[PDB]
């Protein structure tokens, strides 16, 4: 789908408002929240995996965040 | 007077030796410029136009399939053949089905099958291009004449209009009574129109990125096409289904108007319905104050009595505007306006409407000033009978400095190194800062292109933490600075 | 949009071919490849950051893959 | 058999009757009579206001715009009770013969 | 899920989570779509008009 390749980071932004800035500012974060709510089980296992792999809390937290953000995306 | 009332308003003060000031004219904002003994001018970029755009590519967003046909061959006998495979208007696919005695084959393997359907496009997403030479910019210059209806009036009946094109570098506007203003703009250095597309789809337009546009996954045509039937990437708008390894079918896969509307998130809309008008972007101009002469200079002061015909109103930028009428003998005279302290021994406020004048006895000149923070008196007229109006300006000098810093940072966020031209008057520091900004902005744009604000925030947090946990002081400070700037940009990006 | 929640990990799957199963299988990876080719600058930064954060080579590779997979999609 | 719809989604709509209400700064958000209307879609924003707009206070005046939402295409979401399913099965023996 | 002479079998929670405007199902006249904001965009470029 074209909808998976939006025009966000193209670097042409001016002071003028963009096509769906208000709507699309938080759409991805809302999607991640909804997915995490509907699929808690993957959240627990991602937390476990991040805790195991990450030797320091910075690594563990970063890994958990990235896993949780990427799981709904490919989904 | 047109800038009064606009939230995105910028005050530029002073002109370089040689009396020019360099200003950037963004769409949706405007610039008021003040210089000693020079009139106060209001500059607004109100129109960008692209002329004679060339079609670069037509995308298909809604198709239809017809004349579907299929051919089968028994197992191991090769591929089936369809006469329609020769034609490129037909989208075709090869696959395997189960064959055997039941369906007329002597063998019991996977027989090859080919399904062909005719692809016809019903709606287009044409994307056009413009050469920077056909890039008429329109600017409106309105002096702070003080006329009754001049304040915040976008009708533009009382403001001069100048069209800036790359053909002529120098634009001259005669302001009646204010001499001639000279703008030397750079229409070529604004929006990079040789790297952007004017994407038009069903009575809407968007200014998109050339590469992003050429990367769209849809059937397309080269743009010079005339028959308009040899769509290229047709497989992106069609489904071939072989559900149970038994029968193959083709479906047209819906209409992509809404999908494109979602894809165009982050792209500024434009008007290509008639003329390919753009109401976004900036324009850096050099302002020539040489031939600007104050109107109403060589006038006697107004000795008569003034009355307030519209109470003092404070604008969004700490400047008040009041409308006064004159009742005196010397009709064409200059208004004795002053902003004193409460004791009336210090002149605290500066006049934005420098050199107000009563052109007509019956005409209510309106004038703008910038009062100081706290209590002050607006004295209008000479002593015999004179208005003494009290004003209180809320805020602080520290708060104003913080707001100025935030506005400068935002200007550096929307604009790149072009923020160093907004109020520059030559200057070695300005040039050095612009060069460093060019280099750092190149590095940043390379390292962050094609990323959303959330990813920028995450990267900024990571870099800030990395700097915080660095045992090298130089690297720690550099990393923390980079991370904080990245966080600020991620917060400020979008729209 | 609706296209961003594409009914993938819902179970309900059988032997019968699903809808758009030939393409959606690899279109996400194709999109990530195209993004990485079109935006080399970010990938270098992601590699550098993963190397800085990842203690072992397993953590570094995992972090880099997660970062480069989430960079375009998070858009 | 006997599917029951539980939701009808709109995949394509149109807007027909756009209206706007504007209010001067510090006067609060405006109101349109059609905000109560459920067939209208409404939004509250703010615009710059001042003497030039016939306002007199030079601030951010709230604005409300509404339009009538009309569906042109929908997708049904019928549901079926598990008791209404019917599986058809063919049992054919290896008789070695034909019908 | 039936959409323009094409029908799919889908998860019910997925169907109820779709970001499009919906009617209750017994609604026989439209006119009470729920998430109408998901199918429209309000544009206020600068602060002139909405
Ligand atoms: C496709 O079918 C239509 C009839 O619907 C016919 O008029 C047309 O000639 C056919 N085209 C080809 C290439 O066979
Ligand atoms: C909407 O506008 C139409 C004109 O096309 C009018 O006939 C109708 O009465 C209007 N409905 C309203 C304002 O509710
Ligand atoms: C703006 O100017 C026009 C013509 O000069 C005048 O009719 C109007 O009253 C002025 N003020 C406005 C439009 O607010």
């Amino acid at each position: 789908s074209v909808a998976l390749v939006p025009h966000v980071g193209m670097g042409l932004e001016t002071r003028t408002e963009t096509w769906m800035s208000s709507e699309g500012a938080w759409k991805h974060a809302q999607r991640i929240e909804t997915w995490v709510l509907r699929h808690p089980g993957f959240t627990i296992m991602a937390a476990i995996l991040a805790y195991t792999i990450g030797t320091t809390y910075f690594q563990r937290v970063l890994i958990f965040i990235l896993l949780t953000a990427v799981a709904p995306s490919m989904t | 007077m047109r800038c009064i009332g606009i939230s995105n308003r910028d005050f530029v003060e002073g002109v370089s030796g040689g009396s020019w000031v360099d200003i950037v004219l963004e769409h949706g904002s405007c610039v008021t410029t003040m210089a000693k003994n020079k009139p106060t001018l209001d500059f607004e970029l109100i129109k960008t136009e692209a002329k004679h755009p060339a079609t670069l590519r037509k995308y298909c967003i809604e198709a239809k399939l017809t004349n579907t046909t299929t051919a089968s061959r028994c197992p191991t006998q090769g591929e089936p053949s369809l006469n329609e495979e020769q034609d490129k208007r037909f989208v075709c696919k090869h696959s395997m089905v189960d064959r055997g005695w039941g369906n007329g084959c002597g063998l019991f393997g996977k027989g090859g099958i080919v399904t062909c359907a005719m692809f016809t496009c019903k709606k287009n997403m044409e994307g056009k291009i413009v050469q920077p030479e056909n890039l008429e910019y329109t600017i409106v210059i309105t002096p702070h004449s003080g006329e009754e209806n001049a304040v915040g009036n976008d009708t533009g009946k009382h403001g001069k209009e100048i069209k800036v094109t790359p053909q002529s570098s120098i634009t001259e506007a005669e302001l009646t009574g204010y001499g001639t203003v000279t703008m030397e703009c750079s229409p070529r250095t604004g929006l990079d129109f040789n790297e952007m597309v004017l994407l038009q789809m069903e009575n809407k337009a968007w200014l998109v990125h050339r590469q992003w546009f050429l990367d769209l996954p849809l059937p397309w045509l080269p743009g010079a096409d005339t028959q308009g039937s040899n769509w290229i990437q047709k497989e992106t708008l069609v489904t071939f289904k072989n559900p149970h390894a038994k029968k193959q079918d083709v479906v047209v896969l819906g209409s992509q108007e809404g999908a494109m509307h979602t894809a165009l998130t982050g792209a500024t809309e434009i008007q290509m319905s008639s003329g390919n008008l753009l109401f976004t972007g900036h324009l850096k101009c050099r302002l020539r104050m040489d031939k600007l002469q104050l109107k109403g200079m060589s006038y006697s002061m107004c000795t008569g009595k003034f009355k307030v015909v519209k109470e003092i109103a404070e604008t969004q930028h700490g400047t008040i505007v009041i409308r006064v009428q004159y009742e005196g003998d010397g009709s064409p005279c200059k208004i004795p306006f002053e902003i004193m302290d409460l004791e009336k021994r210090h002149v605290l406020g500066r006049l934005i409407t420098v050199n107000p004048i009563v052109t007509e006895k019956d005409s209510p000149v309106n004038i703008e000033a910038e009062p100081p923070f706290g209590d002050s008196y607006i004295i209008i007229g000479v002593e015999p009978g004179q208005l003494k109006l009290s004003w209180f300006k809320k805020g602080s000098s520290i708060g104003q400095m913080f707001e100025t810093t935030m506005r400068g940072a935002k200007r550096m966020a929307i604009l790149g190194d072009t923020a160093w031209d907004f109020g520059s008057l030559g200057g070695v520091f300005t040039s050095i800062g612009k060069a460093l900004h060019q280099v750092f902005g190149a590095i940043y744009g390379a390292a962050f292109s094609g990323v959303s604000w959330t990813m920028k925030i995450l990267i900024g947090v990571v870099i800030t933490w990395i700097g915080m946990n660095s045992r090298s002081t130089s690297l720690s400070v550099s990393l923390v600075l980079v991370g904080v700037v990245t966080l600020y940009l991620g917060v400020m990006v979008q729209a």
